[PDB]
């Protein structure tokens, strides 16, 4: 028996392991859209005024 | 000899919905995203003079 | 002004312990701990709290 | 006591070759609802658990291997083996009923009489398994006339890893493995691969880059060639590892053994025998899978290579030059 359920408890760290690496992959991919549209301060300020 | 401690780290998940970089953009949930081939949103402008 | 502990936290090699420490010559910290968590809930991941 | 017969009644039952998919027309479309493994995509939620996914895990492909049972003598076959060593099965003649001759790569060392800095580790380590060579020849009264016209590599069969050796005074039992990944006897839920030593082994891809496709597929190929040696017949065998396809291999063997074929054809410029001139076969040992990390080992020392899921797939003996 606690080679079994020690046996659920690696599979599911390994599949609690594979939802909570896909959740940074939000915060990557929407961090990298606006790395795209962001142009410096030094070009985008003479085009404020 | 002795075992004096047997230590592990958990990682705990941040969920993009509550990280406030979230603020910077609107989070629709969308059931089927793989039927989608390309989506629109059109703008109208009128100027006055 | 600070708030500490008084005392030293013992630990002394009671009878669960001292089988393994004559017999098997290895001891460890909490036998209890270690045999509540084998036996008693098997199947319980590793929390923080 | 019938409880520790129940025991076969799950066991067995629960493991029998998966039924033909036959249905009944009148039944209607239950059929549909039979086929569960075609199925590959399985859904997952918010926070999956093992209750979601017990039947994802619940459906696997069928694979098994087909064993070989070989009964050996027991002075051919040493009685301590690292039990995943590739085999070769020698036959000459049905003298008995069932008596077979088995050939590990460091017994078939001992019978060349190939030189000690060629292979400079298993010399150390197959002289003392063995006596000094002689104890095998015995057996084999024709190996300076098997080697002269060439037909050594015309009666070696290659058959895979070792399993299990059940090991007695006079006789040694022998289970190999053919078709896939044999299952391990002593540790349970294990899978034997197959050893072999660092020594014999020849990498073949190998760059600094100073770029070579990825794939699912990598082939362990076995060598076996023909020289001389202090004008003495004498063979070689080598190991290759390469998944370039065949085509390229042939070429990238013949670079390996230049010197080889360089030191042998300067004497046939005086005599010219027709039996002389066959030189080397190349066999297909099976597939490995890509980005395995072939592990290292030391046993008494001798370095011995290891390959996780090995499958074995032997095929002919192909006569290059």
């Amino acid at each position: 028996f606690t080679e079994y359920a020690g046996a659920i408890k690696t599979i599911t760290s390994a599949l609690q392991f594979g939802m909570d690496a896909l959740e940074r992959g939000l915060v990557d991919t929407v961090l990298a859209v606006k790395l795209r549209h962001a142009p410096p301060v030094f070009i985008l300020k003479t085009l404020g005024d | 000899e002795a075992l004096l401690g047997v230590y592990t780290n958990v990682v705990e998940f941040v969920k993009f919905l509550e990280t406030a970089l979230a603020a910077a953009c609107v989070n629709t949930e969308f059931k089927d995203l793989r039927r989608m081939i390309d989506g629109k949103i059109q703008f109208k402008i009128s100027m006055p003079t | 002004a600070m708030s500490g502990p008084a005392a030293y936290a013992s630990y002394v090699v009671r009878g669960a312990n001292l089988v393994t420490a004559v017999s098997y010559g290895r001891a460890m910290r909490n036998f209890e701990q270690f045999m509540a968590r084998i036996v008693d809930h098997p199947n319980a991941l590793p929390s923080v709290e | 006591q019938a409880e520790n017969a129940a025991r076969l009644g799950r066991q067995v039952l629960g493991l029998l070759p998966p039924p033909t998919h036959r249905v009944s027309l009148t039944r209607g479309p239950e059929f549909a609802r039979g086929v569960r493994d075609l199925l590959s995509k399985y859904a997952a939620s918010t926070r999956p658990t093992v209750g979601s996914l017990h039947e994802a895990l619940r459906q696997a492909p069928f694979r098994q291997p087909t064993y070989g049972d070989f009964l050996v003598y027991s002075q051919t076959f040493s009685p301590q083996e690292p039990l995943g060593t590739f085999l070769f099965s020698f036959k000459q003649e049905d003298n008995g009923s069932s008596m077979d001759m088995l050939l590990t790569p460091t017994s078939l060392f001992m019978l060349s009489g190939m030189e000690a800095a060629k292979a400079p580790q298993t010399h150390k380590v197959a002289g003392v398994w063995y006596g000094s060579g002689s104890g095998l020849a015995d057996f084999i009264p024709n190996l300076s006339e098997l080697m002269d016209t060439g037909e050594f590599h015309t009666l070696l069969t290659p058959v895979g890893p070792m399993v299990q050796s059940v090991h007695s005074t006079f006789v040694t039992k022998v289970t190999s493995a053919m078709k896939g990944v044999g299952l391990a006897r002593d540790e349970p839920r294990a899978h034997v691969g197959l050893t072999l030593p660092c020594d014999m082994l020849v990498d073949l891809d190998e760059s600094c880059p100073m770029r070579e496709p990825a794939g699912l597929n990598v082939t362990i190929y076995a060598s076996l060639v023909y020289l001389r040696v202090n004008q003495r017949p004498s063979m070689a065998l080598t190991f290759f590892q390469s998944g370039k396809g065949f085509a390229e291999v042939v070429a990238m063997i013949k670079d390996h053994f230049t010197d080889v074929i360089r030191t042998k054809y300067i004497q046939l410029r005086h005599e010219l025998y027709i039996n002389r001139l066959v030189f080397g076969a190349v066999c297909t040992l099976g597939t490995v899978p890509f980005d395995s990390h072939p592990v290292h080992q030391s046993l008494n020392s001798l370095p011995v290579l290891v390959f996780a899921n090995f499958e074995a797939a032997c095929g002919p003996w192909t006569v290059f030059l």
